């Protein structure tokens, strides 16, 4: 790689974030806050997304 | 040498829970 090269021949850094979006316990999460739990009543819910 | 597997070598196919069900 030389800085004089045309755009297609210039270096690009590449990162691939691969997700194991499994039906399995989480270890990486988005910036969500968490509430107390509620029981025996009709609630909207979100567990791990 | 050889031996028979019989019914050995079944494993939980995914990390889900299920009950009372004939899953395929
Ligand atoms: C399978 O195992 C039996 C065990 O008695 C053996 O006699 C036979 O030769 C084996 N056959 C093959 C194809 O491995």
């Amino acid at each position: 790689f030389q800085p004089t090269y045309g755009v297609g021949y210039q270096p690009y850094r590449v990162v691939v974030l691969s997700f194991e979006l499994l039906h399995a316990p989480a270890t990486v999460c988005g910036p969500k806050k968490s509430t107390n739990l509620v029981k025996n009543k009709c609630v909207n819910f979100n567990f791990n997304g | 040498a050889y031996t028979n597997s019989f019914t050995r070598g079944v494993y939980y196919p995914d990390k889900v829970f299920r009950s009372s069900v004939l899953h395929s």
